[PDB]
């Protein structure tokens, strides 16, 4: 009936340690604590992180290209993003991760398909680099409206020495059409992080180092770029209306819903505002260098957070865009109000686990807070150190913390915790459901969503309340 | 807006006023092309002019309805008695190999990785091995570990045997534990390549070297399914009725449809180990999809046990087919219960062929599910005039044809091996048919074609639980039957629900 | 115009220019109400003001969702081992009997007629019962002949015991021969009065007046069920994991599901007459349907048995109740394979509830239907908003309303006795649900008001074979519900396919 | 096996009367004959008794004649609402089964496919049912205010417990101002949907035309015709109007397919009546002929030497201008007459046809099969007459077997022993004949399909013929061990 938290999760990484055998136990046992105790820093979150996996252990991580093609550039909507290797990766991630776009797909945008160089054996001997340039000229004549193509490299292509960019060079001239060349392969750095940072100075390299392009752009004291919201969901449109709302002019989304243009325009913008760190904050640091544009850390999750993160962007700029964001703060109340008084009651004193990538694992906590639910362990697939420094803004002391996690210690922890919600990704879900748990993906959103901004925090508050609040659980204890 | 009393989740949420007007907004800006030109450019994608480069493509590939071997490897290794799959090679793989299947059968998907990263490019990846196969031998307790490989590890070329008997040599697992392997490039064929290589390898790993005591038993594997779990069900049902001595080598009937009741299985069910081992005395063994297992059914003949394989048996002719093989095989009668399920399923038919007579059908999927559903689309009078297959061979297309030829409902039917989905919706724009039966990335083509898609392949990740259902069998027939059938009734009352202007044809029986 | 290479039917023929013209030439002389009239009065129809008057009916039924009784006395006679029904009374009914069952099943139906005419008013039907019997007998080879009424011989009041005896008494039947009868009283109740009606009739024939010999077995009764087919062979094979031993009371399930093998089988299947001779020794009859059986469950009790009425089993819930109380009739315990197919039910409503939770349904049709239907739309998180039937009693309202006590999610919900489809069109329009459950005349409903229909309730006329396959069962359960979530997918692809506007969320996972 | 048909179906009758005890053998005996050689031309006698009481417990076919009234001649009415009156069966069973097809807002303007009905409960037996049908008549008027008019369709109880409907329809008529047609249609009336028909057509007669003249501002042609029935079954008598329309006529009024109570108001008006369904339909011809003094004239538009024959038939009644248009319609539509032909002839030539239908078709689609180069060896009616009959024998050889109101029993004896390659009936009869392995279309409903009448039809019908009998469905009924 009774326990201790802290003391209880401590048990519960020593359980699970004694799994090992001792050359990955002493891998792990640095990634396994409970935060002890440090705006705010509720709470510190000690734990090693992004580095390699151990072998054989069920991580959950992915590769560099899926930080690459799947979360950085595939969702760019006007461009052709060659997933560039054989058949496997480009079928897995294709149209999987839900970062949603207005087009039509096929015509004008190009993000739910799979373009790939699909090599066979002939390829991985002889090369890939002839037939990469003949199908430039294939995309560029069947797909005439793409502004660009993207050539991201899975893990073949530098075991084998062909040389992409100069294929991206020499087609640029050829087809007069950005071609951008990621080395992405699945081989480089321990997680998707690597990926981010490759793709981010993939933007650098070949998009803003060029002439132009849009001298014609007009611009406003207002102007930002909404930097790293991958519009889950349409969570980047839901974000977008209150920061119109409140008076400023989005120049351009990374990279939910985004242009290639919008993307080459960054540069003119006054000020980044960078929603997800991890995946961006690369790009954000060259853009206060090169131009001079500063950023800023925001966050949409929930009520509290939107309230402070409007704030907070608006006491950048002058009177006129403060008032906007009372405006805006004091517009959703009534919704608030609503959401809170409907779903409070019902969630009040539950308690979540959570895993996910390399920002949710906090971004999430403060909406599940103004719903009175507690987060009583937390972890990141390949945050780093700076991650969890910042996790202690959000996390309580005595929450499990768990840095690339595997199969076999989280069961451990869920069946140890059982707490009354799991969120998590696709591989988590249905063991966790099969042991009466409820869950909700954090990832996709379980196909549903917005959950950014306040016409999200209803659909998270009912999602929450949907999956735990159910008649399924009862069932399953049969009556005999 | 938003509203507490009848939430808006995306779908209705985005087209509220206030987003359209601020979506509108975005577009200005975007640099997209504009409304004519895009009208332009999408009738051009639907042209015979766009279809004859569309199919000079020879590098290309766009949306291909497959995937790499090791998909394959991951599944069969999946149906044997608590294996672990474990793929030697990059971590990425693995996410997605779990997730692809996870998301199919909406189940846990197990699978490990070796995680070779960046130097194992240099230093090739031993410990790897040794570490990984310590790790998952400690932690999830297997009775089996089946290697595949990425396609890092097969261009950096690791030596799997030594790499295991090493691993043995410093106590990773128990020197008579049970480490099958296999090479699995994802730069060959398929999937269904994947599904072999493994599928051999864990035979010649129990197999090599022995001389069988014979027996009259059949193993029998089933393949690469998307409906295995219904699939195996009526099949073991059927061999029971006919009291068939037999061997099904790879089942994961049971380990993609565990319950739900309070404990997680991370494995159920399978083959198991001491049958794959006893699978080697079979006089025969049959393969239900030829393409999964060519160079598997080389390996059983090296044995001397006679071989057959059909292709996805779908219907009253594929069945008959399959049963008069057992019954050759096992020397027992076809028993009645089961000429009574026939009789059944050719009533079905026969009260429902006015409407599948004349159907025109496109239909894609792995070689063996298109032939299958081809033929099963000849006897009902339809006609499977865009046969294609992805991982199609020529051999294939030769098969297909002379499938063709058998009826003449086959005139004017083609089978194109090795084209993808972009080359179907070509087919489906200038040649347009009733219906598409492919898997779920085939809605896509339903949007861009207006042909509507059923579901009988692999992916179906957009409807839930069809796989717990049997297509298979005259009990599976009559299944699909039945979905064929309620697709077309409904594109009826769709066609006719529209008052005073259409639905003096809505009928009220059909 | 008509043409040969691609044939237009009515469907598309009449939407080609030439039609479309003379029938606008035809329309300017059929002095039909004007188009701005009839949209006046169609959105009149579906207002509140519509509704309170259409509700204020008191002798008008428009669409209702019954038949009359004697459909319920040929259906139930019809699971009799080679039992014959005949009704007595006018031929056209059995004409009407015989296509409606035909329509639904895709299969014959038969019955015969006393045929009587106008003189039968005055000289009463007596040589019509003797003449009748004598040539049914002969002609048709039954073992049994199942007398029921039609509403003019109920009229006439022909008094049928002493004309079956009189027809014994001049050689139209041997003396022994088994020559059941009910009145069936089309101006009572509904078909399923006349399945209670007859089925009572068989039972006291078989019964009157001798002493049980008790034994531990149950009789089971399925009553009037669109799904017979599927259902009770779902029935028995659960019935036979648990080992139970039992009776069916009216198995339909061969007759209305022979094979199409060269022969015609007039009879196939059915309870026996030996065991429904013995079936008097049973210390327990259990009806699936209460509102079937009141009067067949007092008869029952009238020999001491024990009885038991359920609501049509549809669910998890409803499903273990089963399952209990076969477990505490037999003694046996509920075996593993049950509680598998059970954990596994559980598992499918948990991966897919975010599409069933806060769904709106109307139901309609038999009580017991909509009880059972209602309950699982509960289990699922749904909410029954309107339940109908048009042959519901008070105090099948009274139990409708303790099941939706019994959930929060039962909160709007209202069950609506005796009223029509008709009536329910102003439930939809005016308080729009999700969904529909109910039969074919619910596409009407479909076509008037938006709501997609799932067709779960006899009769099903408009698709083929549905009937072949269990509702009841955890494997039925499983069924409805796969049927649910397609109808609920459907229709979100749907709202999500028109590219560049709603196709955001077309996704690929769902 | 070799066989002489003559000689081979006068034994399947004897066979199928040796079942019978005594008493029913006298009376079928004289139902069943094969065509003797004949005493347009005659092809054959087909001397068959018919049109009497049906032989209790034998599985007759017929229906009743509500049927006959409220199912074939009112219910297709479409701007009426149809009652049927007494229990909640009959309107149950015949809701919407009928495929009567019609243009309308179906609840608002039109209510055919729908079932209005008094619900008899026991109640309403025993005090009556005329205040209630009063009562639904106001409820009617109010929830259905675009119905033109009521027609009260009696089933059983009716007329047996001494209801007066014709008291409250002439109440009401004054009452709403809308016309009232009670019928009774009560199924112990009669044999068969026979009575049903003429007890309907007198119902026209005395509560339609039997009324101030609705319409005298009705600008006539003296190229107006009454198509009469005409049931458009399938959008039949759409495809048929489409041919008489081209050729010059002007169609007043279809009846009852497609019509509202207008076109029927207005018949009296036309020149002359285009009888399809004679059997049905005639008795109100004969009335047009005394009373108006408007001929009649029999077609039939089943298959292209009918259409032809029945174009230039019908034209010959006017003059050169309208018999110039027959042959512009018969010239335009042989293409399409000549492709069919070419298509499905070869694959249908030399196919043996058994039929059983209700009182028409059982004839009037022959020479549709002939054209295709099918034979019909068994033929039949539900509810025939003699003068049927009569007409039968300008359709079928010699030798054909002919049964009037066929048994379950007998209907099954000859089919299993004629092995046709196509049978041609209804829906109580369709399920066993395919169990048996051979192939059937439904002449009634069409399968679900049609038109089968006129040009744009015989291409639908051979297209049926060929798809039922031409499928691979068959090959399979023998499992190959
Ligand atoms: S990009 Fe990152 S794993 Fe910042 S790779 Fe991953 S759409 Fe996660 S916690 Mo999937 S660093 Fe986005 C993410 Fe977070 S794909 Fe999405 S949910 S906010
Ligand atoms: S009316 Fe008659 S039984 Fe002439 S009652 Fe019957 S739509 Fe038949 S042979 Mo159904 S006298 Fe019409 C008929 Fe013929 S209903 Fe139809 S097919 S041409
Ligand atoms: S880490 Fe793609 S699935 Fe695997 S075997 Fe090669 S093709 Fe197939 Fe990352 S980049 Fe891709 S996803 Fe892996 S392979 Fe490397
Ligand atoms: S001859 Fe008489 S008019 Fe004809 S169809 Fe029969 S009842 Fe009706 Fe039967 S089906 Fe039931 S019992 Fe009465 S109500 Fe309606
Ligand atoms: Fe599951």
């Amino acid at each position: 009936d009774k326990t201790n938290d802290s003391a209880f999760h401590a048990r519960l990484i020593a359980e699970v340690l004694e799994a090992y055998p001792d050359k990955a136990r002493k891998r792990r046992q640095k990634h396994l604590n409970v935060a002890g105790q440090a705006g705010v820093m509720l709470s510190e979150c000690d734990v090693k992180s992004n580095v390699k996996s151990v072998p054989g252990v069920m991580t959950i991580r992915g590769c560099a290209y899926a930080g690459s093609k799947g979360v950085v550039w595939g969702p760019v909507k006007d461009m052709v993003h060659i997933s560039h290797g054989p058949v496997g990766c480009g079928q897995y991630s294709w149209s999987q991760r839900r970062n949603y776009y207005i087009g039509n797909t096929g015509v004008d945008s190009f993000v739910t398909m799979q373009f790939t160089s699909d090599f066979q054996e002939k390829d991985i001997v002889f090369g890939g680099d002839k037939k990469l340039e003949k199908i430039i000229d294939e995309i560029d004549e069947l797909f005439p409206l793409a502004k660009g193509i993207s050539v991201q490299s899975e893990c073949p292509i530098g075991l084998i020495g062909d040389d992409i960019e100069a294929v991206s060079r020499k087609k640029k001239k050829e087809i007069g059409k950005t071609i951008v060349p990621v080395r992405c392969e699945g081989f480089r750095g321990v997680s998707q992080s690597l990926g981010h940072h490759i793709a981010n100075d993939a933007i650098r390299d070949w998009v803003f180092d060029g002439e132009d392009k849009h001298a014609a752009f007009e611009t406003t004291p207002y102007d930002v770029n909404v930097i790293g919201d991958y519009n889950i969901g349409g969570d980047a449109w839901s974000s977008r209306i209150l920061l119109e709302e409140m008076g400023l002019r989005v120049v351009g989304n990374w990279s939910g819903d985004a242009t290639l243009a919008e993307i080459e325009r960054a540069p003119k913008a006054k000020l980044n505002l960078i929603h997800c760190y991890r995946s961006m904050n690369y790009i954000c640091r060259h853009m206060e260098e090169k131009y001079n544009i500063p950023w800023t850390e925001y966050n949409f999750f929930g009520p509290s957070q939107i309230a402070a993160s409007l704030r907070k962007i608006a006491a950048l700029f002058d009177e006129k865009i403060q008032e906007g964001a009372e405006r805006v703060i004091a517009k959703y109340q009534p919704l608030v109000d609503a959401v809170i008084e409907k779903f409070r009651p019902r969630l009040a004193g539950k308690k979540v686990m959570l895993y996910v990538g390399g920002l949710r694992p906090r971004h999430v906590v403060n909406a599940y807070n103004d719903l009175g639910m507690e987060i009583v362990g937390t972890g990141y697939e390949f945050g780093h150190n700076d991650d969890y420094q910042r996790t202690g803004h959000y996390v309580r002391e005595g929450t499990l913390i768990y840095d690339d996690v595997t199969g076999y210690e989280l069961e451990k922890f869920i069946e140890g915790i059982r707490p009354d919600l799991v969120g998590s990704g696709i591989k988590e879900k249905y063991p966790v459901q099969k042991m009466g748990i409820p869950f909700r993906q954090m990832h996709s959103w379980d196909y549903s969503g917005p959950y950014h901004g306040y016409d999200g925090f209803a659909i998270f508050a009912r999602d929450m309340d949907l999956a735990i609040n159910n008649p399924v659980w009862s069932m399953f204890k049969a009556p005999w | 807006p938003q509203n507490v009393d009848k939430i808006l989740d995306h779908a209705p949420l985005f087209r509220e006023p206030e987003y359209q007007e601020m979506l509108a907004g975005k577009a200005k800006l975007e640099n997209m092309p504009p409304a004519d030109k895009v009208v332009e450019i999408a009738d051009w994608t639907k042209s015979w002019e766009y279809r004859e480069k569309n199919f000079a493509r020879e590098s290309l590939s766009v949306n291909p309805a497959k995937a790499c071997q090791p998909l394959g490897a991951v599944f069969v290794a999946s149906g044997f008695e608590r294996t672990m799959s474990f793929v030697h090679g990059s971590q990425g793989c693995v996410a997605y190999y779990r997730s692809h299947l996870s998301r199919h059968f909406k189940e846990p998907s197990s699978a490990v990785s070796s995680s070779m990263t960046e130097d194992a490019a240099v230093f090739g990846g031993l410990n790897n091995m040794v570490d990984g196969l310590a790790n998952t031998y400690k932690l999830y307790d297997p009775k089996m570990i089946a290697v595949s490989t990425t396609c890092m590890a097969e261009v950096i070329g690791d030596d799997l045997h030594a790499f295991i008997q090493t691993a043995k040599g410093k106590g990773s697992v128990p020197e008579e534990f049970d480490v099958p392997f296999a090479h699995t490039p994802a730069f060959v064929g398929s999937h269904v390549t994947g599904y072999d290589n493994m599928l051999k390898g864990i035979l010649e790993h129990f197999w090599k070297g022995r001389t069988p005591v014979p027996n009259r038993s059949v193993n029998i594997i089933p393949g690469f399914d998307g409906f295995a779990v219904g699939n195996n069900r009526e099949l073991k049902r059927i061999l029971g009725m006919m009291g068939v001595q037999y061997t099904i080598l790879s089942d994961v009937s049971d380990q993609f449809d565990t319950p739900s009741d309070g404990e997680y299985r991370m494995y159920d069910g399978g083959t198991k180990i001491e049958a794959a081992r006893d699978a080697v005395n079979a006089d025969y063994t049959i393969s239900l999809q030829e393409y999964c297992t060519p160079k598997t059914l080389e390996y059983c003949q090296s044995f001397g046990q006679k071989t057959a394989s059909f292709h996805y048996p779908l219907g009253i002719g594929a069945t008959d087919d399959l049963l008069q093989k057992l019954s050759e095989i096992s020397g027992k009668p076809v028993p009645q219960e089961l000429e009574m399920e026939r009789g059944r399923l050719v009533d079905a038919l026969a009260d429902s062929q006015a409407y599948l007579h004349g159907k025109t059908y496109a239909i894609y999927g792995d070689p063996d599910f298109v032939y299958g559903m081809a033929r099963f689309i000849l006897e009902t009078g339809g006609e499977p005039k865009h046969c294609l297959a992805t991982n199609g061979s020529k051999a294939w297309e030769a098969q297909m044809q002379e499938l063709f030829d058998s009826s003449p409902f086959g005139v004017g039917c083609k089978a194109w091996g090795g084209k993808d989905l972009w080359h179907m919706r070509s087919l489906l724009a200038t040649e347009k048919v009733d219906l598409l039966i492919g898997n779920s990335y085939g809605k896509y083509l339903e949007r861009d074609t207006d042909t509507p898609l059923i579901r009988l392949m692999f992916p179906i990740f957009d409807r839930h639980h069809h796989h717990r259902f049997p297509v298979w069998g005259y009990q599976g027939a009559l299944r699909v039957l039945v979905t064929l059938l309620d697709k077309i009734f409904d594109k009826l009352d769709d066609d006719t629900i529209q008052a005073g202007v259409t639905d003096y044809s809505f009928d009220l029986t059909r």
